[PDB]
């Protein structure tokens, strides 16, 4: 069981970037599937979740910006971001959510870099 | 209104074998929606706790979760050198998931 | 000029758990909504594609009284064209709504010191509910690519969980008691007014 | 949990000269934070109370408003022909702006 | 003192409309003030409001899909209505907030019209 | 070796209304944040642009404390970023905010049966606060054209209204005490530790 997140990068403030996490052993569209973004030296923020009947949510801080969505055919989630800011600066973890269980299965994430000047 | 989680002490020392407990802190009674991570610096975090006092499972019996209603702990047995990380608490079954902002323990 | 039997779904001892949620038919009587909001334990109404005003004046081919209980902040989900656990895995609601959603805080009848373990939810499924789509399965959910053979594990879930209401409870995490008046109107002569 | 507005009763035949009192009811405790809006037919609404029971500047004294909490009464100590209306009870000192679905009194 | 409201029309499922509220007896960027709605045959329901300071709220079936405005200039609000829907269909009124008071001034209300 | 003075601040009498919200500077001591999670249970604790975890290991110019009175559904506000009456009018964080924002539930302090009407806020101003912009001006507030020379009549309100704090109110408009710790960095010595 595997999750391996991918996309990020160096970004300019207002530019924009999508992530990816291919899963391996269990089934994204079948499940809730979480991003959550930790700043460097800060706790963990969740960001989006995608219900596996197809429904969405999406903290209030990055709402309007971040689409989350997922592709069966490829076993894998993404998260569009755009309008990044400073407070986007985020190492981002795509998880599996049992919900009343917890969050089983993590991937080690993806380092989103915000250029500061 | 939201629930916020608190995370008490914000940093321990400890020695490898001692007894610790930590606590989390909810702003209103959320029965026993409540989980436990430990987190390495740079890794993922790693699940050990649910519904408050269910042991994930694969993790140590070292590990014990307590509590209900606005106070909850996390309480390792004997401490043990793969043990030091940071801890955080996550409110469970709600999507605008919220998370305590951390107990960071250190060895002593 | 008999009234209709409004009092035995608000008066129940115990509500059914919302993925299992309880369906009275109502018809051939008369509709005194007085007798509900004149009932104190009366709290919250809030009607979709008719107004509460015009009730006392209209007649329906049929009413359906759909009963469960969910915790307060999943309340919000009962009502046209939202998402989440409620709406989408456990009782829909069309957009197209024509009804009224009754609920009241049951925190004194349906909580209790150490939880009460009575009411269920359905926390896992595949897709959305149809409007007014019933799941009562207990089929082991199955979140990879192993069948389950109906033995738990990973990957192998049991769908439902309880709410476990403690009296401490945030109102939030509260139990509430609904229930949800739908007004068909068929093409058929009518068998309930409200006069 | 936002506050939800109920008001009943929902529709009230009356005569004219009749004494009248309609409720509305707060899903929490909402302390005096309601208004009484009054809309005869094909017009906009007309505040006539605010505070829970202070009556707006030119309203007619046989309006008055009670109540605080979760419980409130507009009162018409006797109805006029121009009174058969229907009134909206509206939360205040919130964004999130919630009415009531509305009670028509009705000539009997 | 009045508040006068217009640009309502019949629109499809869909497209667009701007209505406007132009004031006359208060200054419109010195007060709250917001839109409310009525569907036929239904009840109040609350829009949108710009603060003086200039914040805006919205409803929950409206957000990202209404824009509140104001010209001081005009002394003039303003309600930008996009991808209309059936919901939307409804008498809408113009007022002044004043959030403690209650909305104390009301415009007569301008009619939007979504074809089925 | 002079521990901070936070017990003045957190563990006073009477607060201030928001709108006076009053500042504390708290400099040349040892900050330990211990001793104030352990006593006088601080319910709410959330941290800006610092972690929790890193404070014992900091030191800061200075420590300014803000305290006031608002309602629960407002503590929200008391963060950067957010907007409405009381970020907007009353007590404004900067996007940059570095520090943390405490408050807990004083309804059996500062609610009364029928009212406490003694905390207010503003509600009429023209334009928003700037970050840590106090204003306790009580100027009539002119709403159109015609200046108000110090008269309350239509287009002219005293610009602060009063809570309403019962004990039967819903926990969001309950009576919260907020302190706001700021962390100050000035090109300067470090008078505020906390081993």
């Amino acid at each position: 069981v595997q999750l391996v997140e991918s996309g990020g990068g160096l970004v300019q403030p207002g530019e924009s970037l999508r992530l990816s996490c291919a899963a391996s052993g269990l089934t994204v569209s079948s499940n809730y599937m979480s991003w959550v973004r930790q700043a460097p030296g800060k706790g963990l923020e969740w960001v989006s979740v995608i219900y596996a009947g197809g429904s969405t949510f999406y903290a209030d801080s990055v709402k309007g910006r971040f689409t989350i969505s997922r592709d069966n055919s490829k076993n894998t989630l993404y998260l569009q971001m755009n309008s990044l800011r400073a407070e986007d600066m985020a190492i981002y973890y795509c998880a599996r959510d049992l919900s009343y269980y917890g969050m089983d299965v993590w991937g080690q994430g993806t380092t989103v870099t915000v250029s500061s000047a | 209104m939201d629930i916020q989680l608190t995370q008490f002490p914000f940093s321990l020392s400890a020695s490898v074998g001692d007894r610790v407990t930590i606590t989390c802190r909810a702003s209103q009674g959320i029965s026993t929606y409540l989980a436990w991570y430990q987190q390495k610096p740079g890794r993922a975090p790693k699940l050990l706790i649910y519904a408050a006092s269910t042991l994930q499972s694969g993790v140590p019996s070292r590990f014990s979760g307590s509590g209900s209603g606005t106070e909850f702990t996390l309480t390792i047995s004997s401490l043990q050198p793969e043990d030091f990380a940071t801890y955080y608490c996550q409110l469970l079954n709600s999507y605008p998931v919220h998370f305590g902002q951390g107990t960071k323990l250190e060895i002593k | 000029t008999n009234l209709c039997p409004f009092g035995e779904v608000f008066n129940a001892t115990r509500f059914a758990s919302v993925y299992a949620w309880n369906r009275k038919r109502i018809s051939n009587c008369v509709a005194d909504y007085s007798v509900l909001y004149n009932s104190a334990s009366f709290s919250t109404f809030k009607c979709y594609g008719v107004s509460p005003t015009k009730l006392n004046d209209l007649c329906f081919t049929n009413v359906y009284a759909d009963s469960f209980v969910i915790r307060g902040d999943e309340v919000r989900q009962i009502a046209p064209g939202q998402t989440g656990k409620i709406a989408d895995y456990n009782y829909k609601l069309p957009d197209d709504f024509t009804g009224c959603v009754i609920a009241w805080n049951s925190n004194n009848l349906d909580s209790k010191v150490g939880g009460n373990y009575n009411y269920l939810y359905r926390l896992f499924r595949k897709s959305n509910l149809k409007p007014f789509e019933r799941d009562i399965s207990t089929e082991i959910y199955q979140a990879g690519s192993t069948p389950c053979n109906g033995v738990e594990g990973f990957n192998c879930y049991f769908p439902l969980q309880s709410y476990g209401f403690q009296p401490t409870n945030g109102v939030g995490y509260q139990p509430y008691r609904v229930v949800v008046l739908s007004f068909e109107l068929l093409h058929a002569p009518a068998t309930v007014c409200g006069p």
